[PDB]
């Protein structure tokens, strides 16, 4: 699975392998979030009806290629060839054609575990990455200073629909007994946007 | 093979089944008998193939059910693709392969004769591909061995179809304007064969097209006549 | 107008069987074959095979061959995708598709399918209290997906993130919904966020109230 930035305007090309048996039979596939696939070729360079006309597709040997002549809002999307060989058919890898805005720093606030959440027995403590690109960031736990792994999950947004940004929460389990056993938590980040890591932390009972 | 129709048993005693055991024993590409230990076909039938010990060449088949386990095959000891075909090309699109032990000539298994060096291919209206490719673009390999008799187009007229594409004189086209039958997928490597003077000769392997039998899509052949030279240098 | 309709979400043990329903109207079935393709949550598409609805023939790939069976009824339209011995990276969403070359393609809405040992169960909410304030509500605890977050009852939805959710070691999954707003609001706007787990009928309110 591939990632490429770019702007509104680039030229992209995004390039395939499959048998030169296919006989030319490379379908090219864009699908955005939450919906099902929607092809713009088939046959390597065939248009789909309805499909605008900056799209196309060339096959030469084992090489197919989709080009993107000047990017458009509505065409960042992830790409798929569909080949179709003699015993299979096979999507290709992805790739993910990312708005390359500018760069923007995380906004970090970190949230203790409810009063709730620890009367049932259990503690979850969340770091928000808020409207930050690029989507690389790197989020580091601390407890009393001991750095953790194995305890936390992420999740990611995709880009925003209108700045382009992306957010990221963390989420740290511990046990009750761990949580009330210590004192200091956490979240230290890196990224592109911050010239140096930013820590957002408290102390059980708050700040 | 689109719009063919079933070969009759010894019809066509040059045609050969390339098969691959890995991962599991299939049917790859065709190919043709030009000597009693050399097999003409495309280079682009081994795209993720390059160990001549994964090929079973079977010659005398009408059905690829006749292949059963204790069938006799000859093996594979060269691959030799022509030194000028690149992956990122359809073009220069032969190769021979060297087989471990020799073709026992028989009525049903035997050699096709070469075109010879100069030959003319306007002269030929009566040629044919023969395979057991896909009857249209997304199908199955055929049990039985197809055949289909098409007409050549003139490079001149091949180029017009395929703007996008570079057809040289080392390729040759064939097919009907109104589309109908041509070779498929599973047809690659196989012959085209056109009978002139009571005599069959290889004109063209199956290589590549713009899907199968479209109106005016013919399909592409390696054109034989213009490797002549390079076969008799590789097979001495 | 072609449209295909599947059946609707499955939740399935591990080493049982599924069977997903596409029917298709506004073209002639028999004409065009029909594909089965999923995907994984977070992951590529991935292809799994073809029925020809006119002669009933099929074509599986490779991984499934053994595990799979295609089937259609003509007369009802409809293409059928049986997949046995269900593992856990079977959780995917599967689609049918019509995608014969020299025509449009045309996809199914989609049918989730999760496959795990664990027992539907609606989600604990619990807040995540705050010039501008973050606040949310960590969806904690709940299957299968999906859950759907509002903010005051859909009022809210500038700034608002609602987060992918992650699986648990447990079996169970989570997720996070945001929202920043003005520090001043906080003590004039009410925010609830509304939760709703289909699956299991469970609608939440929870109010998130300042610290
Ligand atoms: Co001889
Ligand atoms: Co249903
Ligand atoms: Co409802």
């Amino acid at each position: 699975p591939s990632s490429l930035s770019a702007s509104v305007g680039d030229r992209v090309t995004i390039t395939c392998r499959a048998s030169q048996g296919i006989r030319n039979d490379l379908g090219w596939y864009q699908q955005k979030p939450g919906k099902a696939p929607k092809r713009l070729i088939y046959a390597a360079s065939s248009l789909q009806s309805g499909v605008p006309s900056r799209f196309s597709g060339s096959g030469s040997g084992t090489e197919f290629t989709l080009t993107i002549s000047s990017l458009q809002p509505e065409d960042f999307a992830t790409y798929y060839c569909l080949q179709h060989d003699i015993y299979a058919s096979t999507f290709g890898p992805g790739t993910k054609v990312d708005i390359k805005r500018t760069v923007a720093a995380p906004s970090v606030f970190i949230f203790p575990p409810s009063d709730e959440q620890l009367k049932s027995g259990t503690a979850s403590v969340v770091c928000l990455l808020n409207n930050f690109y690029p989507r690389e960031a790197k989020v580091q736990w601390k407890v009393d200073n001991a750095l953790q792994s194995g305890n936390s999950q992420e999740s990611v947004t995709e880009q925003d629909s209108k700045d382009s940004t992306y957010s990221l929460s963390s989420t740290l389990t511990l046990s009750k007994a761990d949580y009330e056993k210590h004192k200091v938590y956490a979240c230290e980040v890196t990224h592109q946007g911050l010239s140096s890591p930013v820590t957002k932390s408290f102390n059980r009972g708050e700040c | 093979i689109v719009g063919g129709t079933a070969s009759v048993r010894g019809e066509w005693p040059w045609q050969v089944t390339l098969h691959t055991t890995s991962p599991t024993q299939r049917h790859l590409c065709g190919g043709s008998i030009i000597g009693n230990q050399w097999i003409l076909t495309a280079a682009h039938c081994f795209y993720g193939v390059e160990s001549p010990k994964i090929l079973r060449v079977y010659s005398g088949i009408l059905q690829q059910s006749e292949i059963k386990e204790d069938t006799s095959f000859f093996g594979v000891q060269e691959i030799i693709i022509h030194d000028q075909y690149k992956m990122a090309e359809s073009g220069y699109d032969i190769a021979l392969l060297k087989l471990e032990t020799t073709v026992q000539y028989t009525d049903s298994q035997r050699p096709i004769s070469l075109p010879s060096k100069g030959d003319r291919n306007v002269i030929y209206t009566d040629c044919w591909v023969t395979g057991w490719g896909y009857r249209k673009l997304r199908d199955k390999i055929q049990n039985t061995l197809q055949k289909a008799k098409i007409p050549l187009v003139t490079n001149e007229e091949c180029q017009k179809r395929y703007r996008g594409h570079k057809i040289t004189h080392k390729m040759i086209c064939a097919g009907y304007r109104e589309g109908g039958k041509d070779a498929c997928k599973g047809d690659a490597g196989g012959p085209l064969s056109c009978k002139h003077n009571e005599v069959w000769h290889l004109v063209g392997i199956t290589s590549w097209g713009e899907g199968c039998a479209q109106r005016e899509r013919p399909g592409v052949y390696t054109n034989v006549v213009e490797y002549v030279d390079w076969i008799l240098e590789k097979t001495q | 107008e072609v449209q295909l309709v599947q059946s609707g979400a499955e939740v399935k043990k591990p080493g049982a069987s599924v069977k997903v329903s596409c029917k298709a109207s506004g073209y002639t079935f028999t004409g065009y074959y029909m594909h089965w393709v999923r995907q994984a949550p977070g992951q590529g598409l991935e292809w799994m095979g073809w029925i020809d609805p006119d002669e009933g023939d099929t074509n599986y790939a490779q991984k499934f061959q053994g595990r799979v069976t295609m089937t259609r009824d003509t007369s009802i339209s409809t293409a059928y995708m049986e997949l046995s011995r269900l593992r856990s990276d079977d959780t995917a969403v599967y689609y049918c598709a019509r995608l014969a070359s020299g025509f449009r393609d045309y996809w199914g809405q989609g049918t989730l399918v999760t496959v795990s040992s664990a027992s539907t169960k609606g989600p604990s909410v619990f807040p995540l209290a705050p010039g501008t304030a973050a606040l949310g509500c960590l969806v904690k605890d709940y299957f299968p997906e999906p859950v759907t977050v509002s903010w005051n009852s859909g009022a809210l939805t500038s700034g608002v993130h609602t987060f992918p959710a992650v699986l648990q070691s447990s079996g169970l999954y989570s997720l996070s919904s945001v929202v920043t707003v003005p520090s001043s609001s906080l003590g004039t706007q009410t925010y609830i966020c509304n939760v709703n787990h289909k699956p299991s009928n469970t609608k939440v309110d929870k109010k998130v109230e300042p610290k």
